[PDB]
């Protein structure tokens, strides 16, 4: 049973250590979701600060990888920050060597290749994280690319990750079946954020205060996260209609 | 002391009508001293011919190296290397020694076995390819060869006329160079016969 | 060598003469000095010819792999950055002086790069021994908002100034036009103003003129069956 | 420091290399892919089995250009395939194009990929690749060809074949229909017919990935003016081009 | 048990068994005592012979003019660690013209031992050490365990039956700490403390090893006839 | 060191090598043997920089003796000379090149032919009816060019060699203290003990 | 740490055997049979491909017989991918030797090198051995025509006739029965095919399941020719020796 | 099973048992705490007096990094020293390239990445310490706590070791009773009390209190040990509250 | 080359000529010597063009990675990174760099890193071959806390004179203004500044 401890094949052609790394990915009990506007890419994630001794401003699973790229992580924070540091190093190096900003999809591929290596080389363990990369790419426009512990990645019209990803996913699928377009047809990112929060509320059947969420927004030439007060203003607009 | 003129020698190649020719002198010396009159500078790997002038130790080393590489090429590709392909290989191989080069002036001649097209090329010691439609020259009498070829050459010579043209270009170039001569060989190459001729020339 | 690059309305044009020399001797009368880094990024090189070819091929190879990796068309700034960092590391020992022009999804571009690794930006550039002759023409006739036809005209006039006035340059003009939203068009021997006049005499020999000691057939065939 | 400097694939008492057998089992589970060689071309094809409908599956390319005249498809572990494609593209340059100034012939690029796969089967501290590849290509002196490469590093040339899930059925289907006079359009038609059998759901241009090695495409070169450069022989068919041939089915 | 095959494995209760087993080798070692006043610091060590034909194994090692130690456990490990201390004392003198503080020596030993407890292929050191010295802040005594724990003390003992000596020193604390300017009295309290750990045998002239360092006293080791005075 | 000559006649190869060893101002020795037997039918003479000559020669000898034992077989003179050439060609691009020139005289037992190879310190190899290194050729080649015949006997080879050495002793400024002469033929290697 | 997962590929059993070598030999015993036969005027190599298919491109396929240089070929039994690693190494050693001495490598010197490489994997490095046995057919001007085999232990031996792969016990008995010293290449060709015919686990022996080669001084005058038979030529020699 | 025999192995429920066992060594250690005040941080630790023979004040546990950061830990003391040695190298290399002393959040991640690295391989063992650390930088005071998994967050107050539950509840009261904040001087007094309270779970032996602080107003943003009179006054204030 | 940077009330301004020469030939008459390493941290380069471009590209990379991890770097931090490269590779570089930047805490700052890789924080700095000719002029005319218009005038008049006397300086005068309000680029042509 040592084929269970390291990344070698089981007799059914499976990699158990990879499968168990996916299981670690839900250990924070956080759900996240990402959607695309006409001009922007929005990512939201639940925020849970279960201890009163915590400084809540330091509790985050959203990362500013470069000026243009944001990353939300589903998984434990040590592995999340390992991935974040590496992604930051890769994006900076890419710009130095090739003279232009690393695209969201190329960074996702690169991080996915690194992950593939951990599934083939025995001395390295997979990271127990799923990485959702967002930007407004200069060639491809609003972009969502997500990586997992198998070294798989793909681009998304929209996506969700966490213990309740299925509910959010089906909710999002239902909306896009209706609208028949690959994105939220909204001018302003404020409204795309409101859409994103609204559909998370429907899908999880729970309400949010301003401290229950984390929001990241990508626009042309920048990614930024919202303060509790920008989020409050979002929540207020949702309630008043 | 200049490594490319210690041993002396020349090579010239020309294209004609459905043929190519490549020729060389036979001298090897140590500066003023004539050492050998049987030092041939043209080699072949299948149907591709390579002439090399310059430092004689490097001439021999490079022949052995290209025999080595074309033998492996053949075992793996299951066909003989072509002139165009071999030309790239010579260039690659020379440039890999960019900062400690072989002191040589190689010349490739042959006919592509598929297209039937005559091919020649020359290189500087560091792999820069000169691919000439007409003729290529190399060695300690290269100025003299440029002079001979530029006036004697005309396109589309029949193999037997090309032989006279290239022979006369070599012979008279060599006789104006102290470090070239002591015999000469001319290869006339067609798609499926190659004839080799040793010329009679002055032995001083 | 004379090489120039000229920006115009919707693109960029590069041009070069076709003489390569070894000291005062013309080694090749119809050299090709316009190199392809990628389909729409071309460069022209002066200095050590092996180096301009080699550095162009190497970065071209790595640019192609980069392109496949990123599923994007290559950018001129990438070729530029990779070239300059390679050259800088070799401290001028790789004797490549290049004009790099191209179009990519980002627009149209024109840069020069010097063997030690410095680069520059401009609307018109010249390099090589003929560059002062070329630059005199460019400084006299360049203007903003050139058309394609005007830029081709200017670029080849600038090469001609090198051809006629610089002993290091001669023979023909090669041009390559890179226009936004189009295939790059390579115009080999765009101008041919130096064809040799017919000689006074034919120097074809009577057969049997040359003295021969020996003949033999050379076996170019592999070891035979049976 | 990687302290696994010993083989993770070894011979069992019965002579089996377990990890290779298990890699082959992972390939067996994989989505079906196939290739067919015609007189004037080769076709490779597979199903784009999208993981969710929110996934944009045109951003996941199962059929890959390796050189302008060589393409590849796989069955098995997608991520293993993706890294092999990166290495294969590179080795085509480093161990061939930077030496001979031309792209490698199909059989030698296959040889290089195969060697990489063999080494993952013997080198210290790694597992074999969990993929089988089908590699289609053209070169001047060997013409059109099609190869399969397995997790062991073994490769074989085929007239037509299939790998993954429905391969036993697909191979029997292909043996009936293959002859040495097929024209590329015939082989495409047969590929589409064969592939329909192993596909459950949707079967259209958006769920099928199909590429050919055929004629040179000067329109895909990106530049004009060099007579000898005539364009890549590899071409991926569009969604629309597949659907046009699905009415003719 | 399933967790004691190497030093890189915690047990389910958070223990490191290879380290605990290393600690066990000290317990089998012959007793050695250390104690100090405000002017001097003393080591006393009961040396062990193999049989009547054999020498008594030395227990005390000089590290510098102002510093030295005694060992209990694997003697070759004491040699490795004392050699390291000599080098570090030496480095401090040569580079900074400064005598290495005893406290700093303790920190360096801790860190050297720690590395052998956290990596594959290593083993912990199987020796305990008592380090005495006199530096710019006076007399010092340190106890080192191969877990890497180093502790500053007025007095202590390690090795087989060290518990007797240790209890004695605990009662005497208020007396021996005041033995300033009288080297011989401090040594007596040391020989008395170590006597609380003998059984079957007693302190003989080839049995007993004493070292002392202090105010105007280079670290010096007494063996043989030079300890008869205290027997 | 200074003079080394070789001549290949009908059935043997003869190597003649000077005896002097000169450390600047004094002739330290007048009986030095500038040669090593590489195999029973292959002899190598050498000249060039002090120390490097003998070091190179003994290194080559050790290698050929190793090959002979490993394969229970004597390499042909051509094969030995190719091995030696490669070593010098590799050495010339070394940190400190061997400054050593050699003649290899061997009798090929398979072809029943004597063979003489001349190789300089650059790895420049040539097969010759007669050869030399240094200035020796400048004084002797006009004589060899005149009298040499490919069908000469061993004794005629020695007489032509005597004439070469006499011309060297006449016109050469340095006193090289005569030569040691060795013959390589089908029966192996022997030293002519009065010359 | 990592020790836990180490198979220890290079240890003796208590009987003084090498486990991995023994198990590699077991693997090799399921490979298609290969046969070499040495005559006075040349050598024959004959080998059976492992169960084909009608869609396999035979004329571009090689799985058993490989050229090492113009004078030396091998027949492979075992893991094909492993074999190609070793084959490419041997091709390089041959060229290294030719470059160094300007003479073609003698057959045994090549065989010994490849065998030493295999031996190394059984003694150091902790890697699995190569799952390959070779038959070497070649010519040099010292010993003339020669046959050798090597196996995963790196042991090699010389033979007048030999088999490797499946059913070598049966094959070897049959070769030993009919082999004679004064036998000629055309006789050896027939013996090789007759032997494969009888030992095959297939229903019949057809051209599409064979690879075939001869090394003959049937190259004009003192020189040697290798001939890797095309599918049609294997078909003809099956008819001519009356097996089909 | 056997999933808990080797570091970096995921169990079937996605856990790294060797890290969880490291936490047991931490829970077994003495109590250590930190309190973030108005313009600084305070650190305090319980030091068990195993014997009379321990020289009082002399086995110092709190460690400075650079000049502005304090670190305290519970668990295996040598592991904590190893982590601080690494932290000192990271701080030095940051200051060398960037000039400015390392900011506290930047320093937190340096320790976090290093501790996390020791959960990636089976050739190393996780750290058997939880570390409370922080100080003052250009954006104010920062307090952090870092676990054997590499996990860390910023805190208002923090505690670890055997008396962690007791300390936490005490720390929570302070957070509730002072939304505006605590002065550095108040924080020292409170820290002394909380260690005295938490020492119940360790009552067998007596202990020695050790406190340190960095405060913009009280120490000029440098890390200093609380000594002499100010220490005594905090010991007294603590004695009172446990009486 | 003539380059300078000047702190003033609202921040800092950088100025440069646009001439780069190979001997007496003007290889480029419209060079941009004002190079951006971060949004509001710029530098002017003098010495080897290859070296200063290599250095600036590396610094830009470093500050991009610094920003990703730790937020906006100070001007001092940028100067320190420059200095580290110039000092440690002093044997193989010919680079004289002025670093200028705007913080909201620190406002406008100027650091000069001369040939040996020392660093010097200054109210203003001048460098390049042209600067020799304006040491007297700049020292007489610089005041602290000038307005934006005054600082533009000071730089324009200063570089005017450097260009007048230095054959290696010329072309256009380029400037970059760094304040709370943003980043403003200015350019002045010969027909303006030659008449001053
Ligand atoms: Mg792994
Ligand atoms: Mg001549
Ligand atoms: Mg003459
Ligand atoms: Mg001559
Ligand atoms: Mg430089
Ligand atoms: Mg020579
Ligand atoms: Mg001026």
């Amino acid at each position: 049973g040592y084929d269970r401890h390291i990344t070698i094949f089981s007799p059914e052609g499976r990699l158990y250590q990879v499968e168990y790394a996916f299981k670690a990915t839900n250990q924070t009990n956080i759900n996240s979701l990402a959607v695309r506007g006409k001009d922007c890419t929005v990512v939201i994630s639940q925020k849970k600060v279960p201890d009163k001794l915590l400084d809540p401003t330091t509790v985050s699973y959203i990362f500013c990888i470069s000026r243009t790229i944001g990353m939300v992580v589903n998984g434990p924070i040590p592995d999340a920050r390992n991935a974040a540091l590496r992604a930051k190093a890769e994006a900076a190096e890419f710009r130095y060597k090739y003279g232009y900003d690393m695209p969201c999809d190329v960074l996702a591929k690169r991080m996915a290749n690194l992950s593939q290596i951990y599934t083939q080389r025995a001395y390295m363990r997979p990271l127990g994280v799923i990485l959702t990369f967002v930007s407004v790419d200069e060639e491809l426009g609003p972009s969502i690319y997500k990586t997992d512990p198998a070294g798989y990645y793909v681009g998304y019209k929209a996506t969700a990750t966490g213990p309740k990803q299925q509910e959010i996913t089906t909710n999002l699928e239902n909306h896009f079946k209706k609208s028949k377009i690959d994105h939220i047809n909204e001018e302003s990112w404020e409204k795309v954020v409101e859409f994103a929060i609204t559909h998370m509320i429907d899908a999880l059947g729970t309400e949010f205060s301003k401290n229950d969420l984390e929001v990241g927004v990508a626009t042309k030439d920048k990614f930024f996260t919202l303060s509790a007060e920008n989020i409050e203003e979002r929540l207020v607009a949702i309630a008043e209609q | 002391s200049d490594p490319s003129s210690i041993n002396g020698g020349i090579v010239v190649a020309m294209t004609g009508k459905d043929c190519v020719a490549i020729a060389c002198d036979l001298r090897l010396g140590s500066q003023s001293l004539g050492v050998s009159n049987k030092f041939e500078k043209i080699f072949h790997y299948g149907h591709v011919f390579l002439g090399i002038t310059g430092l004689a130790t490097d001439v021999t080393t490079l022949n052995e190296m290209f025999r080595y590489k074309t033998n492996l090429y053949k075992l793996k590709e299951e066909r003989a290397i072509e002139p165009e392909t071999f030309t790239q290989l010579v260039s690659s191989s020379l440039y890999e020694r960019r900062f400690g080069p072989y002191f040589v002036g190689p010349v490739v001649a042959g006919i592509n076995s598929k297209s039937g097209k005559p091919f020649i090329a020359g290189f500087d010691l560091i792999g820069c390819i000169d691919e000439a439609k007409d003729f290529i020259v190399s060695g300690t009498a290269s100025d003299q060869l440029f002079g001979m070829c530029e006036s004697l050459y005309e396109p589309n010579l029949e193999p037997e006329d090309l032989f006279e043209t290239i022979s006369q270009a070599l012979l008279n170039a060599a006789d104006r160079d102290a470090l070239s001569g002591w015999g000469a060989v001319v290869y006339i190459i067609k798609k499926d016969e190659v004839v080799k001729r040793y010329l009679k020339m002055r032995q001083d | 060598t004379t090489i120039v690059g000229v920006k115009f309305n919707n693109g960029v044009v590069i041009a070069a003469d076709t003489r390569s020399t070894q000291g005062p001797i013309v080694a090749d009368k119809n050299c090709a000095k316009l190199h392809r880094i990628s389909p729409k990024i071309w460069c022209a090189g002066a200095g050590t010819a092996a180096d301009t070819e080699a550095v162009t091929q190497l970065i071209g190879s790595n640019i192609e792999l980069h392109s496949l990796y990123t599923s994007r068309e290559p950018r001129v700034v990438s070729a530029l950055q990779m070239l300059k960092q390679h050259l800088f590391k070799y401290q001028g020992h790789i004797g490549a002086y290049l004009i790099v022009a191209g179009v990519d999804p980002t627009g149209s571009h024109l840069f020069s790069i010097h063997a030690h690794g410095s680069t520059d930006v401009g609307y018109y550039l010249s390099l090589g021994s003929g560059s002062l002759a070329a630059m005199a023409v460019l400084e006299s006739h360049w203007k903003q908002d050139l058309t394609k036809e005007e830029a081709i005209k200017l670029a080849s006039d600038a090469i001609q100034a090198g051809i006629w006035n610089d002993l290091g340059s001669g023979s023909n003009v090669d041009v390559c036009v890179m226009e936004i939203g189009k295939d790059a068009e390579y115009l080999r021997n765009y101008l041919t103003p130096n064809v040799r006049e017919e000689k006074q005499k034919s120097y074809k020999f009577p057969r049997g003129t040359t003295a021969v000691l020996k003949e033999s057939i050379v076996n170019i065939c592999d070891i035979q069956e049976e | 420091t990687d302290r696994y400097s010993f083989s993770l694939t070894t011979f069992s008492p019965s002579g089996k290399l377990g990890q290779i057998d298990y890699a082959l089992t992972a390939v067996k589970q994989g989505v079906t892919s196939l290739g067919i060689k015609a007189t004037n071309g080769v076709v490779i094809a597979t199903e784009k089995k999208s993981s969710s409908p929110l996934a944009m599956s045109e951003t996941l390319s199962k059929v890959s250009l390796l050189t302008p005249d060589i393409g590849a498809v796989y069955s098995g572990m997608g991520p293993d395939y993706r890294v092999l494609v990166d290495k294969s593209r590179k080795v085509a340059h480093t161990s061939y194009k930077r030496i001979y100034g031309e792209y490698p012939p199909t059989k030698l690029l296959v040889s290089e990929v195969a060697k990489i796969m063999q080494e993952a089967t013997q080198s210290g501290g790694v597992r074999p690749f969990g993929v089988s590849l089908l590699i289609a290509g053209h070169d001047e002196f060997n013409g059109f060809s099609l190869y399969q490469v397995d997790p062991s590093g073994s490769y074989f040339p085929w007239k037509a074949t299939a790998i993954g899930k429905g391969s036993v059925a697909a191979k029997t289907f292909l043996e009936k229909r293959w002859n040495d006079e097929l024209e590329l359009e015939d082989a495409i038609h047969i590929a589409l017919l064969t592939l329909k059998e192993s596909v459950e759901g949707e079967f259209n241009g958006d769920t099928i990935e199909l590429a050919i090695i055929g004629d040179e495409n000067p329109d895909l070169l990106g530049y004009t003016g060099i007579p000898t450069d005539k364009g890549p022989r590899f071409r991926k068919l569009t969604s629309q081009e597949i659907n046009d041939r699905l009415e003719a089915l | 048990n399933n967790y004691d095959g190497d030093t890189v494995t915690f047990s389910p209760t958070g223990r490191l068994f290879q380290v605990e087993y290393a600690l066990e080798a000290i317990k089998q070692g012959s007793v050695t005592v250390g104690l100090r006043s405000n002017t001097h610091a003393v080591l006393v060590a009961l040396k062990r012979n193999a049989d009547e034909l054999s020498s008594y194994q030395k227990k005390i090692i000089k590290c510098d003019e102002h510093m030295g130690l005694s060992l209990a456990g694997l003697a070759p490990d004491a040699r490795v660690l004392s050699n390291y201390l000599r080098q570090q004392c030496n480095y401090s003198s040569l580079v900074f013209n400064r005598k290495l503080a005893v406290e700093r020596a303790g920190h360096l030993l801790c860190d050297k031992a720690q590395k052998n407890t956290q990596s594959y292929g290593g083993r912990p050191y199987g020796v305990g050490l008592l380090i005495i010295g006199y530096d710019k802040s006076g007399a010092h005594l340190l106890e080192f365990q191969p877990s890497g724990n180093v502790t500053e003390l007025y007095g202590t003992a390690i090795g087989a039956r060290s518990q007797g000596a240790k209890t004695y020193l605990e009662r005497t604390l208020d007396t021996f700490i005041k033995i300033d300017g009288n080297p011989d009295e401090l040594i007596k309290a040391g020989v008395e403390a170590i006597s609380q750990s003998l059984r079957d045998e007693s302190l003989t002239v080839d049995n007993l090893s004493i070292a002392i360092v202090g105010k105007d006293t280079p670290f010096t080791i007494y063996d043989g006839e030079a300890v008869a005075k205290y027997i | 060191m200074d003079i080394i000559l070789g001549i290949r006649v009908q059935d043997s190869v003869i190597l003649a090598s000077s005896k002097a060893v000169t450390r600047g101002i004094s002739v330290l020795k007048d009986s030095d043997d500038k040669t090593r037997q590489l195999s029973p039918h292959t002899l190598m003479s050498f000249a060039g920089e002090a120390g490097d000559t003998v070091q190179f020669a003994e290194y080559i000898q050790a290698n050929i003796q190793l090959y002979s034992i490993r394969e229970d077989y004597e390499l042909s003179p051509q094969a030995v000379s190719s091995f030696v050439r490669q070593e010098l060609a590799k050495s010339i691009r070394s940190r400190r090149p061997y400054q050593v020139n050699v003649l290899i005289g061997g009798y090929d037992k398979k072809k029943n032919k004597p063979e003489l190879y001349q190789i300089d310190y650059l790895g420049t190899k040539v097969e010759l009816p007669y050869g030399a290194h240094g200035y020796s050729g400048f004084y002797t080649f006009s004589l060899l060019d005149h009298h040499y015949r490919p069908d000469m006997t061993t004794e005629e080879g020695l007489d032509l060699l005597k004439l070469c050495v006499q011309e060297l002793e006449k016109r050469m400024p340095m006193d090289f203290k005569g030569v040691i002469v060795k013959i390589v033929d089908k029966d192996g290697i022997r030293q002519v003990d009065d010359f | 740490g990592s020790r836990r997962y180490d198979s220890r590929t290079t240890i003796f059993s208590p009987e003084g055997r090498l486990y991995q070598v023994e198990y590699a030999l077991e693997s090799i015993s399921h490979a298609g049979t290969a046969i070499g036969i040495m005559a006075s005027d040349g050598i024959v190599l004959a080998a059976e491909r492992k169960v084909t298919s009608t869609l396999l491109e035979q004329d571009t396929s090689t799985e058993k017989l490989y050229k090492l240089n113009d004078k030396i070929a091998v027949a492979v039994a075992g893991l094909t991918a492993d074999a190609e690693i070793l084959i490419n190494t041997a091709r390089i050693h041959a060229q290294n030797y030719l470059k160094t001495y300007n003479e073609d490598i003698p057959v045994e010197i090549l065989v010994r090198r490849l065998s030493d490489i295999k031996q190394g994997y059984t003694q150091h490095g902790g890697l699995r051995p190569f799952g390959v046995s070779f038959i070497y057919a070649g010519y040099d001007d010292r010993y003339g025509y020669q046959l050798y085999t090597s196996n995963p232990s790196g042991n090699y031996t010389g033979w007048k006739a030999i088999s490797v792969g499946a059913n070598t016990s049966a094959a070897q008995t049959l070769l030993q029965m009919d082999y004679k010293d004064d036998m000629k290449v055309d006789d050896a060709i027939e013996l090789a095919l007759k032997t494969l015919s009888k030992t095959t686990d297939s229903s019949a022996l057809t051209y599409d399941r064979l690879e075939f080669a001869t090394i003959r001084k049937g190259a004009n005058d003192g020189e040697v020719y290798q001939k890797i038979f095309k599918p049609q030529e294997i078909k003809d020699i099956l008819v001519k020796t009356g097996i089909t | 099973t056997g999933y808990d025999l080797s570091n970096s192995v995921f169990s079937p429920d996605g856990r790294n048992f060797q890290v969880e066992y490291a936490v047991k060594a931490v829970e077994n250690g003495t109590t250590s705490i930190g309190i973030k005040c108005n313009d600084g941080v305070v650190f305090a630790v319980e030091k068990l007096i195993t014997s009379k023979l321990l020289v009082p004040q002399k086995n110092v546990k709190i460690q400075v990094v650079d000049r502005h950061i304090g670190c305290v830990y519970s668990g295996l003391i040598p592991d904590g020293r190893h982590l601080v040695n690494r932290g000192r190298e990271e701080a030095a290399s940051f200051k060398k390239l960037y000039k400015t002393p390392i900011p506290i959040p930047a320093f937190a991640d340096r320790l976090g990445q290093y501790v996390q690295a020791h959960t990636l391989y089976n050739s190393v063992r996780p750290f058997g310490v939880s570390t409370i650390f922080g100080g003052v930088d250009k954006n104010g005071a920062h307090l952090y706590m870092l676990e054997p998994s590499g996990s860390y967050w910023g805190y208002k107050g923090a505690a670890t070791g055997k008396g962690r539950q007791s300390a936490k509840a005490e720390l929570e009261k302070l957070v509730d009773h002072h939304p505006e904040g605590l002065s550095a001087r108040e924080a020292v007094k409170q820290a002394a009390k909380i260690i005295y309270l938490a020492h119940e779970d360790n009552k067998e032996k007596d202990f020695e209190l050790e406190i340190s602080w960095c405060s913009l107003s009280e120490t000029n943003g440098l890390h200093k040990f609380v000594k002499g009179d100010l220490l005594q006054e905090a010991i007294d204030f603590a004695q009172k509250e446990i009486n | 080359t003539s380059i300078m940077a000047v702190t003033f009330k609202d921040g800092v301004i950088l100025g440069a000529d646009s001439r780069t020469t190979t001997g007496a030939y003007i290889a480029n008459r419209v060079t941009d010597k004002l190079t951006r390493v971060h949004d509001k941290i710029w530098c002017c380069r003098s010495g080897s063009a290859a070296d200063t471009q290599a250095i600036a590209d590396i610094v830009q990379y470093h500050l991009e990675l610094y920003t990703s991890q730790y937020g906006t770097p100070s001007t001092e931090t940028a100067a320190s990174v420059f200095k580290e490269l110039c000092y440690e590779n002093k044997d193989n570089l010919t680079a004289g760099i002025i670093v200028a930047g705007y913080d909201d805490k620190n406002k406008g700052e100027v650091y000069t890193i001369p040939l040996g890789g020392s660093v010097h924080k200054l109210p203003y700095a001048i460098a390049g071959s042209g600067s020799t000719f304006i040491y007297g002029y700049c020292d007489k005319n610089f005041r602290e806390n000038m307005s934006k218009e005054e600082t533009v005038d000071f730089i324009k008049h200063s570089l005017s004179q450097a260009i007048k006397w230095d054959g290696s300086s010329g072309g256009v005068i380029r400037m970059v203004v760094l304040t709370a309000a943003g980043v403003e680029r200015l350019i002045f042509y010969p027909d303006e500044y030659e008449q001053l």
